[PDB]
RNA sequence: AAACUCCAGUUGACACAAAAUAGACUACGAAAGUGGCUUUAACAUAUCUGAACACACAAUAGCUAAGACCCAAACUGGGAUUAGAUACCCCACUAUGCUUAGCCCUAAACCUCAACAGUUAAAUCAACAAAACUGCUCGCCAGAACACUACGAGCCACAGCUUAAAACUCAAA
């Protein structure tokens, strides 16, 4: 899917966060899923730069308070 | 083409080493070489005893003469280095900087079973 | 049979690796014991 | 053979190559290059001398010219190394391929075939 | 201190000493372990022979020379003769894969000498001469 | 011609000559020198050497594959979770 | 660009005019090529 | 016909190939320090690729450079140069005890 | 073997039959000998698992094809 | 046992020989082949197929001539072993393996798979080997043995190689 690139980038930068996957919940929304949703929202706003939209989405989520520890 | 002469010279006093280097570069120029650069890797003990011109050496000075020369000259230069006495050893190679680094992307894996029949 | 032979070889290799490394035991590492044979039925070394 | 002072094929077209120092000219001449550069210069000379479109290489005439240059190289090599069976085979096979190409050119374009035979000094002899 | 199996490098000053002597000065016990014989010779750091022994010199003859006990006896005799000249510590340089390859060392230990280093100098030809054909037995 | 008492040299630790000899023998075996000498005692004809090398390579490949298979399958070597069925 | 770089480098080439000076400079010089590699792939430079 | 259908593209999660430690670096015969890292300290034997973990191209380059240095008086043949006994250990071999 | 109990219980509850044990050779092709000639073979066989424990196809599939018994299968 | 006892060990000097480890790599070449280093030259063909004989190659062994000769080594001599000779074993040593220039042109020269192009769908398919085939071309085979023979022809080959029968005989091979 198109969101696969965003997911790969997010998992490269941050990896598996402290919030584990509750695959038993069909309505579960992972941290990577939240990042993808915010990226899609910002893309709908008209922005096109992937490597800049990534940072903007990260900033928005940090403002929201989501933990975004980097891998290194 | 671009050649690199690795030259191990007899451990001598500085004026003698200067004279030997000047003589060798003069021979290279006579054979037609344009000497790009001259380097010195210092004087060090040889990795093994080397006998040359009825004399055994345990230490020597290392130099690298980068140059350009017509191909037909190289053989001649080798002969000259064979006849010199202050030269413990001398080898002319194609210059490594002329060998471009064709970048390897990685190690592609291969299944091990086929290796029995292949 | 061949599977048991490979298992014996693997046990021999594992025991040799344990002997060689110093992390298992300073005494065992200092002994430098070498194994002639390893055979599984219990295991005989 | 081309004069040793002849520039390499790539370096004869760059602008300002006539103003560089004599050392730079030597470093880009045939003197400081292997035999393959001389072969390339020879091939370019033959192309500009014989074929109507030297820019084209897939043409039969260009292939014949290149193979003739290779045949000359193999002959010069064997003149020194008489005991080289591999290059003897390569020379003979290249001569056979050139004969086949000349036969095809003669069957297709006879005027240009005559031009090839004159320029490269090749005499086309029918097989026994 | 941390023991390193690597020998001390000649020309570099190491703290290791034996009887107030450096590793470069310790006498050298050359051992040759052939299949039919074993020879032992102690020499000084200046290549001065001090003691020599072999299975044949110790009275063993023919096949009896190939036994490890013969090499042990040769080591005992060589160690005694060297110790008579003041040899205490030795550097063992063993070549060949004879039965006595180790036994000779034991003999030196039984002779009273102290081995501080074991060196293998087995002549391994980097594709040199052609060995004899395999025995048809 | 090389400097001596560097190659194939092991320092005896606290007079433990036997351990030092064992270490030296293990080093030579790891480097294959002992097998090299044993094979060089008599001439091995090139066809025989090629056959032996090919057989050794095939044996090593087969042994590695079998070890991998055994390690993979031994993960199921546990107590029966559905006894009585 | 290659030709221009070569022409610039020609200035530093050794000739019969500066032969002795270049020889003396090289004799005073000490070029090192030794450098190790880590398990991670880092070029460990020579200590001195 | 529908947006939810999968699209065709290269695996985005594909992790990069584990390049050999010397990949992208120029192996030279004069670099005795680098070459000695792949030889046996006690015998000077060149380690196989299963010990060095090097790719085929780099293994061949290292072997050729080692042979050239040995024959050209840059590197001891029967032993590793003692001056490099303390260099970083990159080969996967354990000898002592 | 994980679902053997559940499948047997479901079959018993629904009034139908279950066979989750080691399928003996000829339980279908040789049913007349193993049960008496008057035995009535199943009119439909439902495989919840079409592979045996060695990952080969269950022999019951081939046997039911031989005896012309339709097979529903997961 | 014979042999050697200017024999052996250490150190030093010291090759026209052979090319550990790398190589657990599977590369180059048409095949044979080719695994020390450097340098030079160099790895045919922008459609395929195309020869017992034309053209050019062709492991080992062998021949001719001149060198080299560490080691190995048919043959030979000696010592053992054997009832005994020979062989297996030990020792010494030669042709020979090496170089130069010619010749000989053989192999289980075998991936025992002709070259080129295409396919993985049917029936997958005698068996085994190595999954089954299709298109196209060249070469080859038509029971066994006689026969890698005889004769003829060709060859620097002269106890040779290539091509290669028939008669008698069998009901199998
Ligand atoms: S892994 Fe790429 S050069 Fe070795
Ligand atoms: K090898
Ligand atoms: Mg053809
Ligand atoms: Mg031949
Ligand atoms: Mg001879
Ligand atoms: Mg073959
Ligand atoms: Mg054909």
């Amino acid at each position: 899917y198109h969101e696969d690139r965003i997911r790969a980038k997010f998992y490269s930068v941050y990896g598996s966060g402290q919030r584990a996957f509750d695959l038993f919940n069909p309505n579960f929304k992972s941290t990577c899923q939240r990042f993808v949703e915010k990226y899609t929202e910002l893309q709908k706003l008209g922005e096109t730069d992937e490597e800049k939209l990534f940072v903007e989405t990260g900033k928005a989520l940090l403002a929201e308070g989501v933990i975004l520890r980097r891998v290194g | 083409p671009r050649y690199e002469l690795a030259l191990i010279l007899k451990a001598m006093q500085r004026p003698e080493t200067a004279a030997t280097l000047k003589r060798t570069i003069e021979a290279l120029m006579d054979r037609g070489a344009i000497v790009r650069d001259l380097e010195n890797l210092g004087e060090r003990a040889l990795p093994y005893r080397i006998s040359a011109h009825s004399q055994q050496h345990n230490r020597g000075g290392y130099f690298l003469v980068d140059f350009y020369a017509p191909t037909a000259a190289v053989e001649s230069m080798v002969e000259h280095l064979s006849r010199d006495i202050d030269v413990i050893r001398g080898n002319i190679v194609k210059h490594p900087l002329t060998q471009e680094l064709k970048e390897c992307e990685g190690i592609v894996p291969v299944p091990l079973a086929e290796k029995l029949y292949s | 049979h061949a599977r048991l032979r490979a298992l014996n070889g693997l046990l021999y290799k594992a025991l040799t690796d344990l002997l060689c490394t110093p992390e298992v035991s300073q005494e065992l590492y200092d002994l430098n014991v070498e194994l002639s044979k390893v055979s599984l039925t219990a295991c005989r070394a | 053979d081309p004069p040793p002072s002849t520039l390499l094929k790539d370096y004869q077209n760059v602008p300002g190559i006539e103003k560089v120092d004599d050392v730079v000219k030597r470093l880009l001449s045939l003197e400081m290059a292997n035999k393959k550069e001389m072969l390339k210069i020879k091939q370019e000379q033959f192309m500009k001398k014989i074929v109507a479109n030297p820019e084209d290489t897939r043409s039969l005439e260009a292939r014949i010219i290149a193979l003739s240059v290779k045949i000359r190289s193999y002959e010069e090599h064997l003149e020194k190394h008489r005991k080289d069976k591999a290059h003897k085979r390569y020379l003979l096979m290249s001569i056979d391929q050139r004969k086949k190409m000349l036969k095809n050119l003669r069957n297709t374009n006879y005027d240009v075939f005559e031009k090839i035979c004159w320029g490269l000094g090749i005499e086309y002899t029918f097989p026994p | 201190t941390k023991f390193s199996i690597y020998p001390p490098i000649p020309g570099e000053e190491s703290s290791l000493r034996w009887a107030g002597k450096k590793f470069e000065e310790i006498p050298i016990a050359h051992i040759k372990a052939s299949h039919n014989n074993t020879q032992i010779q102690v020499v000084s750091a200046s290549n001065e022979p001090l003691a020599f022994a072999s299975c044949g010199t110790e009275g063993f003859r023919n096949a009896k020379k190939g036994t490890g006990i013969a090499a042990q006896t040769a080591g005992i005799a060589a160690a005694a003769r060297a110790k008579q000249k003041g040899v205490i510590h030795i550097r063992v340089v063993v070549k060949g894969l004879g039965p006595g390859r180790l036994s000779a060392m034991h003999g030196l230990i039984m002779g009273g000498l102290e081995v501080i280093s074991i060196t293998d100098n087995t002549p391994i030809p980097h594709n040199g001469c052609r060995p004899r054909k395999a025995r048809k037995l | 011609k090389h400097l001596k008492f560097i190659a194939r040299t092991v320092m005896v630790q606290e007079g433990n000559v036997e351990s030092a000899y064992r270490t030296l023998n293990r080093i030579l075996t790891m480097d294959g020198l002992i097998e090299d000498i044993k094979h060089r005692r008599y001439y091995e004809k090139p066809c025989r050497r090629r056959q032996r090398e090919s057989y050794e390579r095939c044996r090593r490949i087969y042994n590695m594959e079998m070890a991998r298979k055994i390690n993979f399958l031994m993960r199921k070597n546990r107590a029966d979770p559905w006894q009585g069925c | 660009r290659e030709v221009l770089q070569l022409q610039e480098e020609v200035k530093n080439f050794i000739t019969r005019e500066n032969l002795e000076a270049r020889v003396e400079a090289a004799l005073d010089s000490r070029k090192n090529y030794n450098w190790a590699i880590t398990r991670e792939g880092l070029v460990v430079r020579p200590q001195r | 016909s529908n947006e939810d259908l999968p699209i065709s593209m290269e695996n985005p999660y594909k992790e990069p190939l584990k390049k050999c430690i010397l990949c992208g670096k120029h192996v030279d015969y004069k670099n005795v320090q680098l070459l000695s890292q792949f030889v046996s300290p006690f015998t000077g034997c060149i380690y196989g690729r299963h010990i060095t973990g090097l790719c085929g191209k780099k293994q061949k380059e290292i072997t050729k450079a080692i042979k050239r240095a040995q024959i050209m008086g840059f590197m001891p043949v029967t032993y590793k140069d003692p001056a490099y006994l303390k260099d970083p250990k990159v080969c996967n071999i354990r000898y002592r005890e | 073997r994980q679902f053997s109990y559940l499948i047997e219980n479901m079959a018993r509850d629904c009034g139908e039959y279950a066979h989750t044990r080691y399928f003996r050779g000829g339980m279908l092709t040789n049913a007349r000998l193993l049960f008496g000639p008057t035995v009535r073979l199943p009119d439909l066989i439902i495989f919840l698992h079409t592979l045996n424990n060695i990952f080969e196809p269950h022999v019951a599939v081939r046997d039911a094809a031989k005896m012309n018994i339709p097979t529903v299968g997961i």
